[PDB]
């Protein structure tokens, strides 16, 4: 009984690649499209709910999933892979810095704890890579507004706007089009809902499109008031109805 | 922990990850070991495919365990630390319970034991590393030079040789060491060490390193002019 | 027996306009013995200042480990830490060894380099958090301090008046105190300049 | 310890 | 690949058996028992000249009524030596007595199949292990990698055991006298041994009841090698 | 073949090979037997000898003074059995001041043999015995086999040719069950059933080993000039 | 290809043992099914015993994990169980830590983390089980949700699972296509299990004795299973229809 | 508080000959002022020639003595039947007591 | 059991390799060519990025310089993820041994320590080694200016100007024929840049695919300073030395 | 493929292999029953007589568990040895914290636990066992049958090992023979006749019988061996039936 198995299961092959990485990026490959885009007021990220059955009800499976009240996530790949490294994530933001600090941690340090979690499952023995690669969208104090990709390596990039999973080729070119420095959020969404109906088979709605922002604070999200200087959270997941609105000015 | 058994015995009863362990070794660059009347030399080669090297902070091939006995190696040379810093503590610890410093044999003894270890504890491989350990035990002037492999087996030696072209410059030792007529002083001992390594390194430039150990702590590196005297010397006594 | 009055010593912390001072003795003794004239008691990791009284071990010790842990969240976070956050590690700190604690009375003081805030705060040997807009006091002396500070201190004092009012207040309950005292030290701290001056005291 |  | 503690289709451990493998490569041991003493040779075999050859330790003192000779892979046996060393005088703490040679030689055999998947393979080296106690008197015991060991009133190991062995079949009777069984020993081992034999590249030893295990220095045995040859030429 | 690899792994004939293989180091063993009356129990081992310079081998160990057993196979292998035995039978005394029935023996070196052949990393025990004792039903004789299985029987024999000694012992059933009250008669028909099993040798002084318990008889061992009565 | 064996990726980005695993979910044969009324949650599966010498009231494959969650299983009955054990005391561990019963769509979640983690461990094997759970929630209402071997899971207005799973899907889709609704617009859970059990027999093409089913039903604060005469008083109105 | 020993009275006497020895003690055991029993023996043949008391509180008089006839059984087990001299028993017993040297058997002991 | 499985991550080839150390720098070897020069009067850390999206975020980003402290800098080829980890046990060491002893760690201790750890992953464990190659870049006041390297075999060497990655064979051949021992840091910086603009695998050296950075003595008197290059800097040393 | 080398490994049709293997162990063993009744469970067993030698009546096969369950096994006898052990272990500590002896139910889902998790991991081998077990609780009589696979169910009546098929041939004739139920004796005696028909296909070596029960009225709902003059009487039984 117990885990024997304290070797790892990912090695180099002599021409120096990393199998398992490599067939995690491939997975990655058939994964749903998601993408992120960065305005100068706020971040973007959405991806496709492509449901399993129309009998499941898809706003119960959340794609894209708040980590702190100002960070949030979507992926592509494997969904369940996803869902625990959310899990991870959310807790990694208290126990290694908020129970420290007072406060959340900044984008790029959760980011690089998630990486680290990545980069241990490419290592430890008995273990396969995660599935999946992340883009992780948040706003702090010093550093304003940022977007970030993790992939199953382990390794982070910051981006300006990237795509990741079936149609992330396309869409990186026509994001490189359309993208520039003085993008107003609105315009990023806007961008954000065009880049995503290229790759989009079916049903083209806010019943089909997750998307979430990172900008503004919120003081009607916060639950309470009396402090001053708390003053809400910048994460928000559009409706169903905020979509749709800007799908008739498309 | 990782348990695996890597060192096991063949159906000839050989075992050969510390067969392969010697080939590590004999991969190495060579190091040699020649014992006066009252000295004991260590010399080692320094592969020449570099430069831009920096020789102030380049690990030397000779360390110091403790004040009076010395260690070189021929194999892997990040193995080598491992061995190093072991004997290194364990110098201190005898100091600290015994109140006198190791012996040579028992410090050769203790690195020989710990090479021994890795050849039948499961997850580890064995050190493809084997040492030359030379000085003198203390308030002692007879030379001590012994020989470890990763096998553990360890012995005593009026002079031996480890690495690549080895036994090209046993050969040489072999006919040019008399058992009855060490060499007699420091001059003459560096010499031998330096003609037996000339035999398969290249130019004496900065290819060769020699370590002089003499009585009480007295343990001195020849820096490259020293050598290339040496060097110069026996190319002009060649020509006959 | 009372590991919080072995050595001796006391800091004080007072904000102004645009300012904050932090002040110390210099003594550390055994018991009745004073040993040294130049046990500072005030630190800093970047423009944050953390005075520490108590037993000197612990003192030193905590120094050594907010130094430790301000450069690594430098070369993480890419920014020097700041008052409000430094306060909250040296809390989480302090109380990670509930059961066995750090014998200390920290006390920290600096200027919120983002907001321009002057920020001042004390701490209990276990924590807690001691935020306040006009003065924290610290050490075996502290009684004193307390008084010196709730009758001499005034709000929004120019960086030399302020100078004049902490030094008068750690003086004058030095004096009264015999394990505090034996010299002095005041830093005034403002947005980006930061003097430091010896005071003259009685040295019994 | 302070109490409250 | 295949676990390190399996069964062969016949019955027999596949490491054991190839440990038993590395033992005839060892340089030859030949033990022999008298009732004045018990005898342990060994051959030395320096792999080369330079190699100081009384640096060479295969023959080992365990406590003064007890004596090792090995062959094989000798590193393997520096614990097994440890272990019944710490084995004998731990006895004779706890008891106030010497321990018996079969006691000394079963607590030494209980380390042999301690291995698996505890130390990763077996020893590669066999061990003569000689002495004396008050109940049995003088004993040989040849002890394996498998855990077993048999008492012999003689007994060859490694390269040259073979033919040593059938040798010493012949020679050996229930009266040999000590330095019979010396010279014994030296003979037989000048004939299996490759080089000639000489006082340098050989060694013996004895445990006697009233002096207890002595090493015998190159002087006294290069007397008995020039005393053997001359007993050979003489007839 | 493909599965014999270790013991943790079925064979498509739902066989396990490393058990067989360990029953297989019992065939190559030498002969031993055991037989019971009604009073006492016998063992009869032909020690084995590595050439005419050597010791015979000993294969019959005393667990307590009520119990013993003889082995065939791996020796180390019964020191750690008959040594778990004795502790076994010596737990029995402290604790409840009982002494081991014979049969509790057998269940828990079954038991012991057992978690050898369903884990990965061990291997089964290369070893078989035959277990004597007297305990508070009387004489009794066990089989021991690696494969865990243990077995309650009048007679029986172990070890290489032990098909004939087991042959003889199943036709003289009869007649040795009622050798009651005469240790050397019971002695004498063990003697007998281990001859059947001989080849190109027989029993000598030092070849033959002994051993007896029963009604007022503890655990005793014959060997050398003690067994001449017997050749 | 060793790859095949434990839960690594195949160059093509697959987990073959977890595919495999799907397989195994349809050893046994059966088809479950659920739907959810106003007031309750109905789930139906295929009770077959093929034996004469079983004892039929013993076998089953809906489990009562607490009080208010029911969960049926596809797949071979050692694992199922196993599974049971474990929900059962996770949602009796949530009760004592959180003061509160586990809502069905957390233990649901809670499973499917259970089940990633064989897909990404290797000394563990995934189950050969697809669960799904059922209660009347106090918060969300009527819920159904449902976990499989890869650790997936997703909450359903009905569902359907087992060899003939399609079948039954579609079925469902089209009521609700016609129906315009989420669910059975029912007020009783005795008529809901007669939908349920309706749409079984069009999708399935069969007939059905009180001895070929299986029913449980979760209201607000009780879920149940159902005797064979409860069923047999169910399958009577059918038949009245 | 638990106080963890007792004290069961009685006395042992130990006398040496030439070419024997006797070893004697009360059969008297009690505590405080009661009598447990007038007849409890507490010197025992211990095999190998060898008798034993080892007098204080019986509790633990009784561990020893059964630990030591143990260690005589395993004696023979491990060194092929040879008998346990008294020098040797002697020293084996040291080991017994000074085992439990922080937390004592509280015995004088005679053999 | 599970023995069927392992690798074996830690074993000799029959030529006395380390098979999987091999195979590591043979993945280190398409990493982005990374250089480092000492001078006289401070040290250059110079490399390439893996080739760009136009769309990268290049000014908050680092991919190959790292600080470990305020004397010590590290330049990265192979696995980022990988020389992460390693990063934070070298940060965590440096406080250690100033939190013992109040100084400021000695480069070659900190260096040793990592390529220790290293090493362990190639003798025991049997998980893979890092797949990461450093270049150290330092000082301290035994020794001053220091380069050294480390690679996945926990082996360590010193330097005056060493390169890791790709096409290390024309880089490391170009610093053999312009280095000389005299070279103040600015000329160090040019043959750095020039270095990396020859050997790249790209069409032309632009700032956007470009990590810089400088350990000189060119603060104020006897103390040191690491200037981590921003982009527009790096664009402006690139026209300096007229490769744009 | 290779799938089948290792425990714990699904096969491309969803199979494991190992556990399959183990149950060509269990149908090579010698036959075992057991027969519910109106109040308690019999349970018996062939005991193949490999010799003359084997002492009669002095190796036992059924194991008592706790004090109301009766155990008996078909394969590799240790394996069942060692599931009878943790099912002692698994009764004890529900007894020691419950108070009440272990139901059956409960029992029986103790050991179905325990030997499914012997199919969870490849450094364990499946068990080389179908157990036949049951007994009296509160509840009534209840009986099992447990396959190396963990799968169990309860039984009106039960059979596995080599006379299998034609021990179930002859239960499901008493199942519909008996609807309203069966006595305990009349069980017994079913019991013995229904072993000496599926001896037939073992019949090189001749065989022993052995035979256990609980009943509520006919031992109290405990545990006991059947021997002397009502096992006698139930061979009397079998021995007419063949003939
Ligand atoms: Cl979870
Ligand atoms: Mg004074």
């Amino acid at each position: 009984m117990t885990d024997r198995y304290s070797f790892s299961l990912t090695t180099f092959s002599p021409s120096g690649k990393l199998g398992q990485i490599d067939y995690a990026l491939t997975a990655v490959k058939q994964g749903v499209t998601s993408l992120g885009i960065k305005a100068t007021n706020g971040v973007v990220i959405a991806t496709e709910k492509k449901s399993s059955s129309p009998l499941a009800m898809s706003e119960t499976l959340s794609k894209v999933s708040l980590l702190t009240p100002d960070i949030g996530a979507v992926y592509s790949g494997m969904g369940p892979d996803y869902r625990v490294l959310v899990d991870k994530s959310r807790k990694v933001a208290h126990t290694s810095y908020k129970r420290i600090y007072g406060e959340y941690p900044p984008t790029k340090l959760l980011v690089s704890e998630v990486a680290k979690i990545m980069q241990e499952a490419t290592q430890s023995g008995g273990v396969r890579p995660f599935g999946v690669s992340l883009l992780i969208a948040g706003h702090d104090e010093f550093n304003g507004f940022s977007l970030y990709q993790v992939d199953p390596s382990g390794s982070y990039f910051p981006w300006k706007a990237t795509a990741i999973g079936k149609g992330s080729v396309a869409a990186k070119t026509f994001l490189e089009k359309r993208w520039n420095d003085e993008l107003e959020l609105e315009d990023a969404i806007h961008i954000a809902l065009l880049t995503l109906k290229e790759s989009v088979e079916g049903e083209f709605n806010g019943d089909t499109i997750e998307l979430a922002i990172i900008g503004d604070e919120n003081p009607d999200l916060l639950g309470y008031t009396g402090i001053p200087t708390d003053k809400g959270p910048r994460f928000r997941k559009l409706t169903s109805q905020e979509i749709n609105d800007r799908l008739e000015a498309l | 922990g990782y348990d695996r058994a890597l060192s096991i015995f063949s159906p000839d009863g050989h075992i050969f990850q510390v067969e392969y362990a010697l080939e590590a070794v004999k991969r190495g660059t060579c190091a040699v070991g020649v014992k006066g009347k009252n000295c004991v030399v260590l010399g080692c080669e320094r592969r020449s495919t570099l430069k831009l090297q920096d020789t102030r902070i380049t690990p030397s091939k000779v360390s110091k365990i403790d004040s009076h006995v010395v260690l070189s190696f021929s194999g892997l040379n990040a193995d080598s630390r491992i061995l190093i810093e072991k004997a290194r503590v364990e110098a201190q610890s005898h100091r600290l319970t015994l109140e006198d410093p190791v012996t040579v044999e028992y410090l050769t003894r203790y690195v020989a034991g710990v090479q021994q270890r890795y050849t039948q504890s499961g997850g580890v491989r064995p050190f493809g590393v084997s040492t030359l350990i030379a000085g003198f035990d203390p308030r002692d002037d007879e030379p001590k030079l012994y020989q470890t492999e990763p096998s553990g087996i360890y012995s005593s030696w009026s002079a031996q040789t480890i690495g690549r072209n080895s036994k090209t410059v046993r050969e040489f030792l072999e006919k040019n060491y008399d058992r009855k007529e060490p060499p007699a002083t420091v001059e003459e001992c560096v010499k031998l060490t330096v003609r037996s390594l000339l035999e398969v390194v290249q130019t004496g430039a900065k290819n060769i390193e020699i370590t002089v150990v003499k009585p009480d702590s007295d343990i001195v590196a020849l820096s490259s002019e020293e050598i290339n005297q040496y060097v110069t010397q026996i190319e002009q006594e060649k020509q006959e | 027996s009372d590991p919080s009055s072995i050595n001796g010593g006391i800091v004080v912390a007072m904000t102004g306009k645009d300012c904050v001072a932090i002040a110390c003795d210099l003594r550390l003794g055994s018991q009745s013995l004073g040993v040294s004239n130049k046990f500072e008691k005030i630190f800093h990791y970047g423009h944050v200042f953390l005075g520490i009284t108590g037993l000197a071990t612990d003192v030193t010790t905590l120094n050594e480990m907010f130094r430790y842990k301000t450069n690594l969240y430098k070369l993480k976070e890419e920014r020097a830490i700041e008052p409000e956050t430094f306060t909250q590690l040296v809390s989480s700190s302090l109380y990670e060894r509930r059961f066995g604690p750090y014998f200390v009375g920290p006390v920290v003081a600096g200027i919120n380099s983002k907001s321009g805030k002057p920020f001042i705060a004390g701490f209990d040997l276990i924590g807690c958090i001691d935020e306040a807009k006009d003065f924290i006091v610290s050490g075996t002396a502290s009684d004193q301090l307390f008084g010196m500070c709730e009758s001499l201190y005034e709000p929004n004092l120019e960086p030399e008046d302020l100078f004049e009012t902490i030094s008068q207040a750690l003086l004058n309950a030095a004096d009264r105190d015999a394990l505090s005292g034996w010299g002095a030290v005041v830093y005034i701290i403002k947005k980006d300049e930061v003097v430091k001056r010896y005071l003259k005291m009685r040295q019994d | 310890a302070p109490a409250x | 690949d295949r676990g390190v503690s399996t069964f062969s289709p016949e019955g027999r451990l596949f490491q054991v058996e190839y440990s038993l493998e590395a033992i005839k490569l060892g340089s030859t041991a030949i033990g022999i028992a008298t009732k004045e003493g018990v005898v342990l040779g060994v051959e030395k075999r320096a792999t080369s000249p330079l190699l100081e050859s009384d640096s060479i330790e295969k023959i080992v003192e365990i406590d003064r009524h007890i004596g090792c000779a090995m062959s094989g892979l000798t590193a393997d046996a520096r614990s097994m030596i440890e272990h019944a060393r710490t084995a004998a005088v731990t006895h004779n703490l706890y008891y106030d007595e010497d321990i018996n040679v079969e006691s000394l030689t079963q607590s030494v055999c209980d380390l042999a199949l301690r291995f698996g998947e505890l130390m990763s393979r077996p020893f590669g080296v066999a061990l003569l292990i000689a002495g004396h106690d008050a109940d049995d008197g003088y004993q040989l015991f040849h002890a394996e990698p498998s855990g077993t060991f048999y008492r012999y009133n003689a007994k060859a190991i490694g390269s040259g055991s073979e033919g040593a062995q059938a040798e010493l079949l012949n020679e050996w009777h229930s009266s040999l006298t000590l330095k019979e069984a010396e010279l014994l020993v030296l003979k037989i081992l000048k004939q299996v041994m490759e080089e000639k034999l000489d006082e340098n590249n050989a060694q013996l030893s004895c445990i006697t009841k009233q002096d207890g295990f002595k090493i015998y220095d190159n002087e006294k045995t290069a007397e008995l090698i020039k005393e053997l040859k001359e007993k050979e030429a003489a007839e | 073949n493909n599965y014999d690899g270790d013991t943790v792994t079925f064979s498509p004939t739902g066989r396990l090979f490393q058990v067989e293989y360990a029953l297989e180091a019992i065939k190559q063993g030498s002969v031993t037997v055991g037989l019971r009356s009604n009073t006492h129990a016998v063992l009869v081992a032909l020690k084995r000898n590595a050439d005419e310079l050597s010791s015979y081998q000993k294969k019959i160990i005393k667990c307590d003074e009520h119990m013993g057993l003889s082995l065939a196979g791996l020796a180390p292998d019964a020191r750690v059995l008959s040594n778990y035995l004795r502790q076994q039978c010596n737990y029995s005394s402290l604790v409840f001041n009982r002494k081991l029935a014979v049969e509790r023996a057998g269940h828990l070196l079954c038991d012991k043999a057992q978690k050898n052949t369903q884990s990965y990393g061990g291997r089964p025990y290369g070893v078989g015995l035959l277990i004597i004792g007297y305990d508070k039903s009387g004489a009794h004789l066990l089989e021991f086999q690696p494969s865990g299985n243990v077995t309650e029987l009048y007679g029986t024999a172990i070890g290489a040719r032990s098909q004939g000694a087991k042959t003889y012992l199943e036709r003289t059933l009869d007649t040795f069950i009622k050798i009651d009250g005469n240790p050397d008669e019971l002695i004498k028909a063990g003697v007998e059933a281990i001859s059947q099993s001989l080849r190109d040798e027989s029993l000598t002084v030092d070849n033959l080993s002994i051993a007896i318990v029963g009604k007022d008889t503890p655990f005793t061992i014959y060997d050398g000039e003690a067994v001449a009565k017997y050749i | 290809g060793y790859d095949r064996h434990i839960t690594i990726f195949s160059p093509e980005g697959r987990l073959y043992q977890v595919e495999y695993a799907f397989k195994a979910t349809n050893q046994t044969n059966i088809n479950s099914l659920a739907v959810r009324g106003k007031d309750c949650t109905v789930v139906i599966s295929q009770k077959k015993v093929p034996d004469k010498l079983l004892d039929p009231t013993t076998v089953s494959y809906i489990f009562c994990i607490s009080r208010t969650i029911g969960m049926v299983v596809n797949g071979p009955i050692p694992d199922a169980r196993n599974a049971a054990l474990r929900a059962k005391a996770e949602a009796a561990e949530f009760r004592y830590k959180y003061g509160y019963d586990m809502p069905c769509d957390v233990l649901a979640k809670r499973m499917a983390n259970l089940s990633q983690i064989y897909t990404q461990r290797a000394y563990m094997r995934p189950l050969g089980v697809i669960l799904t759970f059922v209660s009347v929630d106090e918060e969300l209402g009527p819920s159904i949700y449902k976990t499989d071997p890869a650790g997936y899971y997703v909450g359903y207005k009905a569902t359907a699972t087992g060899p003939k799973q399609q079948e039954i899907t579609t079925n469902l889709e089209n009521h609700f296509k016609k129906s315009k609704i989420d669910h059975i617009n029912e007020e009783s859970w005795e008529k809901v299990v007669e939908f349920a059990i309706t749409h079984m027999i069009d999708a399935l093409g069969t007939e059905f004795s009180k001895n070929d089913l299986e029913v449980g039903v979760a209201t607000k604060d009780k879920f149940f299973t159902l005797s064979a005469e409860n069923i047999e008083e169910r399958l009577v109105a059918i038949a009245e229809q | 508080q638990f106080n963890p020993y007792g004290d069961n009275g009685g006395t042992i006497l130990g006398i040496a000959g030439e070419d024997f020895a006797v070893l004697a003690g009360d059969t008297r055991n009690i505590t405080d002022y009661s009598i447990n029993s007038r007849y409890e023996p507490k010197v025992f043949d211990c095999g190998d020639n060898i008798v034993m008391s080892a007098n204080g509180f019986a509790a633990d008089g009784d561990a020893l003595v059964k630990r030591f006839k143990n260690s005589v059984k395993w004696y023979h087990f491990d060194h092929n039947d040879k008998k346990l001299s008294i020098n040797s028993a002697a020293r084996n017993i040291q080991h017994l007591l000074y085992g439990k040297r922080f937390f004592p058997y509280y015995v004088h002991t005679i053999i | 059991g599970s023995r069927r499985y392992d690798s074996r991550t830690t074993i000799f080839s029959p030529e006395g390799r380390l098979y999987q150390v091999e195979y590591a720098l043979e993945s280190i070897s398409h990493a982005g060519t990374a250089i480092g020069i000492m001078a006289s009067d401070g040290i250059v850390l110079a490399a390439e990025r893996k080739v760009t999206s136009t769309l990268l975020e290049q000014d908050t980003s680092t991919e190959k310089l790292y600080k470990l402290n305020d004397k010590i800098a590290v330049a990265v080829a192979g696995l980022t993820a990988d020389a992460e980890i390693l990063i934070n046990t070298a940060r965590i060491h440096a406080q250690n041994y100033l939190k013992t002893y109040n100084e400021d760690i000695p480069v070659e201790i900190l260096v040793r320590r990592l390529s220790d750890i290293k090493q362990g992953y190639t003798q025991h464990g049997g998980l893979r080694p890092f797949g990461v190659s450093f270049i150290y870049a330092g000082y301290d006041d035994r020794y001053g200016y220091q380069l050294y390297t480390s690679n996945p075999s926990g082996n360590y060497t010193g330097w005056k100007a060493i390169s890791v990655g790709a096409n290390t064979s024309a880089a490391q051949t170009l610093l053999q024929m312009d280095y000389k021992d005299d070279m103040k840091v600015d000329d160090a910086i040019e043959l750095a840049l020039k270095t990396l603009s020859k050997t790249t695998d790209s069409s032309a050296l632009t700032y956007d695919r470009l990590e810089f950075a400088t350990i000189r003595k060119g603060a104020n008197d006897g103390e040191v300073y690491q200037k981590i290059f921003k982009p527009q800097e790096i664009k402006d040393i690139l026209v300096k030395t007229g490769i744009t | 493929t290779g799938y089948d080398l290792s425990n714990s490994v699904f096969s491309p049709d969803g199979r494991n292999f190992q556990v399959e293997y183990a149950v060509k162990a269990v149908e090579n063993g010698t036959t075992s029953i057991g027969i519910k009744c109106n109040d308690g469970v019999v349970f018996a067993v062939e005991k193949l007589i490999t010799s003359k030698l084997l002492v009669p009546q002095k190796n036992v096969k059924i194991q008592v568990v706790d004090r109301h369950i009766g155990c008996v096994y078909s394969g590799l006898i240790p394996d069942g040895r060692h599931l009878v052990n943790r099912g002692r272990e698994e009764a004890a500590s529900f007894k020691k914290l419950y108070k009440t002896p272990i139901p059956i139910p409960a029992f029986a889902d103790r050991l179905g636990q325990y030997v499914q998790a012997h199919t969870l991991y490849n450094s364990v081998r499946p068990f080389g066992v179908s157990t036949i077990f049951g007994g009296v609780d509160k509840n009534g009589a209840h009986l099992y049958m447990l396959e190396p696979s963990g799968s169990y169910w309860g039984y009106k009546g039960a059979a596995t090992g080599k006379g299998r098929q034609s021990a179930k041939a002859e239960l499901e004739k008493l199942v519909d023979h008996h609807p309203e139920g069966l006595s305990a004796r009349e069980a017994v005696k079913q019991a013995a006749k229904i072993i000496y028909l599926a001896h037939e296909d073992n019949k090189e070596k001749d065989f022993e019988l052995e035979i256990s029960w609980c009943s509520l009225s006919e031992t109290n709902g405990l545990h006991k061996f059947v021997k002397g003059d009502l096992l006698q009487e139930a061979i009397d039984f079998a021995q007419k039936e063949i003939n």
